[PDB]
């Protein structure tokens, strides 16, 4: 039970520090 | 070698040959030979009107100097002979500009003169 | 589920360290001529450097070693 | 009703009981406890 | 108290079949190879 | 999380501890659809594959 | 690809000049052994470093900490690039290293505030974690830069536990084969030093030795 | 100019030169922070030219000691790290030892000890010395001690009391 929780601790502080490259859309 | 690669004793360390005699112990001359070897005396930069001229003044051992065509030419290099009031280095000097026309009144005056021109005058 | 909320006793210092130029020492002991030069004359191919004391006379040295050097009364 | 604060609750326990069964085979390779 | 012993009679001790032997160059020179490449591992002072 | 999936976060730089999340697009009521961040990457998509 | 001629002007001396100008001399440099097989930070360019290389733990020592956890020793992941990560090692805590040397500067609430974990004390036993082990030794590096007494490195971290077949992607930054290096252009030396530090005594893809000074050896004949 | 003589200097810096020579060589400073530290790079490296021949060859015999070293090859240990003096000095070093064993020999590290030896050592080959140009050098070998840095420091001091 505290290794679920700890994981989602660890990739919400991934997303939270570190964030990945955005997609792409069209500008109007 | 190794050893002389990065100075003192390096290959292009123009100062490790020696150093000038900066004493009044030999060579007792007289004002006309002063005259002579004026750098303003010379003939090519006597019709020299374009590169600029500085006069400064140092107030710790009280040398005047005149440098021309620094601004084309900055060496850092101009003056490392100097040798400053008791045998120290040219980085000590803190010169003050002066202007032409008391330049000519200054350089034939001795050096304790002109300190005390600079302390107790102007 | 948490019940309480605790901190610890000992406290902790963060011991401060830092590398500053305290000291100034130099071996300054060579080996090499040294000159009582009135003149000195540097002719590389790139730059000259003529530096003029003034006297009566001179004399004139030559070093053809490694670039041209012309002393003036030694 | 604090074992999440203390050093044999939550994921520590599986330590707490390794260490304990850990304590009894020394025991056992001893005459302390089969005599 | 005997492994101690042991210690120090293979430290103080030789017989006359090993004394006939024991200045052999290829043992002094394997005794040099074995303090160049592993004495960092048997050495008073490499320690430190 | 559902601020931080988004565009409007590049802009902002947050305290992992405790992150103050800004005020999004989205969480205005007179943003119509095609000011929304999400949508517009899914209908760019929509429109290529 | 295709074997691009390098822009150096290295070169082997002549059959017609003499040898001359001996206060610097090129030979062939041949070390004892071979380093290349062995792990980056153990090689023959960072011996100096060999007091600062980290206590390695093993895989079975990772597993039995996976099992039984400790309070207080601290596994602490390095690795930097999100999009190569794809599992989590238990017990792991966050720390790209490139954020390290910063990191450890902090206070423990300016941690807390940072990462969302409490910064670990000096007597705590650290353990880092890397793709192959080479990030985890650099941040172990910036960790004993602290005075942080006990810091671990398991070497080949991701890959060996999770099997995975990813790199650090370290650069060692080798100069382009247009870029001209710095004794070709420039007055630094004289002429006759020049010629004799640019030339070398054989094939340029192996090591050398720079002599500054040799005597003739009068014995032999 | 400098009372009684002066000193002229010319120096010509070529135009196909510029891009490559080096800085060193050609010392152009293009700015006041150029100047203000480009003289003071060139300050210790003709300040250790005209201090370092006063001591080693071109010096007076009285001013010149030398080091023995060796080095086991296998131990690593230092053998014999002494410095090489002449009987003067020696004759300083058995006054100060003679004096400070008459002191610390019936109070209180063992009874074959040097008091104080890294302070007399240093003390000896500064007192065997014959030229004060070759005893300022020295002190700049002992921790800067010279009067050179101590007048450096004493300005800073001053410049900072009245700032
Ligand atoms: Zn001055």
């Amino acid at each position: 039970w505290e290794l679920s929780r700890d994981e989602q601790l660890f990739w919400e502080r991934v997303e939270l520090i570190r964030k990945g490259q955005v997609a792409s859309i069209g500008s109007s | 070698s190794r050893s002389t690669v990065f100075g003192p004793g390096s290959l292009y360390s123009f100062t490790k040959f020696g150093s000038f005699n900066r004493s009044p112990t030999n060579c007792t001359l007289n004002k006309r030979m002063k005259d002579i070897f004026r750098l303003e005396n010379q003939k090519h930069i006597r019709n020299d009107f374009d590169r600029e001229r500085r006069y400064r003044m140092c107030t710790k051992c009280g040398i005047t100097t005149v440098t021309i065509n620094f601004n084309n030419v900055p060496s850092a290099r101009v003056g490392l002979w100097g040798r400053c009031a008791d045998d120290k280095d040219y980085t000590h000097h803190r010169m003050v500009d002066i202007t032409q026309r008391e330049y000519e009144v200054l350089r034939e005056s001795p050096v304790e003169k002109r300190l005390n021109w600079w302390r107790y005058e102007r | 589920m948490f019940l309480i909320h605790f901190v610890h006793y000992k406290t902790i210092l963060q011991k401060y360290t830092f590398k500053f130029k305290h000291i100034f020492l130099s071996i300054d002991k060579y080996n090499s001529l040294f000159f009582n030069i009135s003149g000195i004359l540097i002719w590389l191919n790139i730059i000259h450097i003529n530096i003029i004391l003034i006297k009566y006379s001179f004399f004139i040295l030559i070093n053809n070693f490694e670039y041209l050097i012309i002393l003036i009364s030694t | 009703c604090g074992v999440n604060a203390y050093e044999f609750g939550g994921k520590y326990a599986r330590t707490y009981a390794y260490a304990f069964e850990k304590a009894k085979k020394e025991l056992e390779a001893t005459a302390a406890s089969g005599f | 108290l005997m492994d101690e012993v042991e210690d120090s009679l293979r430290k103080f001790q030789t017989y006359r079949s090993r004394f006939y032997e024991w200045g052999r160059a290829v043992k002094q020179f394997d005794f040099i190879e074995f303090r160049r490449r592993n004495g960092w591992l048997y050495d008073l002072h490499l320690m430190k | 999380r559902l601020r931080l999936s988004r565009r409007t976060v590049a802009n902002y730089v947050g305290l992992i501890n405790s992150p103050e999340v800004f005020d999004d697009e989205s969480d205005r009521p007179e943003t119509r659809w095609s000011q929304d961040t999400f949508f517009r990457e899914c209908a760019y998509l929509s429109e290529k594959f | 690809q295709a074997d691009r001629r390098t822009r150096h002007h290295m070169m082997v001396d002549g059959q017609i000049n003499p040898r001359e100008w001996f206060n610097w001399h090129p030979k062939e440099y041949q070390p004892w052994y071979f380093d290349r097989h062995k792990f980056l930070y153990e090689q023959r360019q960072y011996a100096q470093f060999h007091h600062l290389l980290c206590h390695q733990v093993y895989l079975k020592d990772m597993l039995h900490l996976m099992r039984y956890p400790e309070p207080y020793t601290h596994i602490i992941d390095c690795r930097t690039s999100t999009q190569k990560m794809h599992r989590w090692v238990p017990h792991s805590l966050w720390l790209p290293r490139d954020e390290v040397e910063y990191a450890l500067q902090l206070s423990a609430d300016e941690f807390l505030d940072m990462y969302g974990f409490r910064k670990p004390d000096k007597s705590d036993d650290v353990i880092l974690l890397s793709h192959n082990g080479i990030y985890s030794e650099q941040a172990g590096w910036e960790w004993k830069k602290q005075f942080f007494q006990h810091v671990y490195n398991y070497r080949g971290g991701t890959n060996e536990l999770f099997g995975e077949s990813y790199s650090d992607m370290n650069v060692s930054d080798v100069l382009s084969p247009w870029k001209g290096p710095f004794p070709q252009s420039g007055v630094f030396v004289d002429k006759w030093s020049k010629r004799k530090v640019l030339t070398r005594t054989g094939p340029f893809d192996r090591q050398y030795e720079m002599q500054d000074f040799a005597l003739p050896d009068l014995e032999l004949e | 100019d400098f009372g009684h003589n002066l000193m002229i200097h010319r120096e010509y810096i070529s135009k196909r030169c510029r891009d490559r020579v080096s800085f060193e060589l050609s010392a152009l400073s293009y700015s006041n922070l150029e100047l203000r530290r480009g003289q003071e790079h060139l300050a210790g490296i003709m300040n250790r030219e005209r201090r370092g021949v006063s001591v080693g060859a071109s010096g007076a015999p009285d001013d010149q000691v030398q080091m023995q070293t060796d080095v086991d090859a296998n131990s690593r240990e230092v053998l014999s790290a002494r410095y090489l003096f002449n009987e003067r000095r020696l004759q300083f070093c058995d006054r100060f030892q003679n004096f400070f064993q008459s002191k610390l020999e019936n109070s209180a590290n063992g009874h074959e000890k040097q008091h104080l030896f890294s302070l007399m050592e240093a003390c000896a080959v500064i007192f065997g010395c014959e030229t004060e140009a070759a005893r300022e050098t020295y002190y700049r070998m002992f921790l800067g001690l010279d009067s050179e840095t101590l007048l450096e420091e004493d300005e800073a001091l001053r410049n900072r009391i009245a700032d």
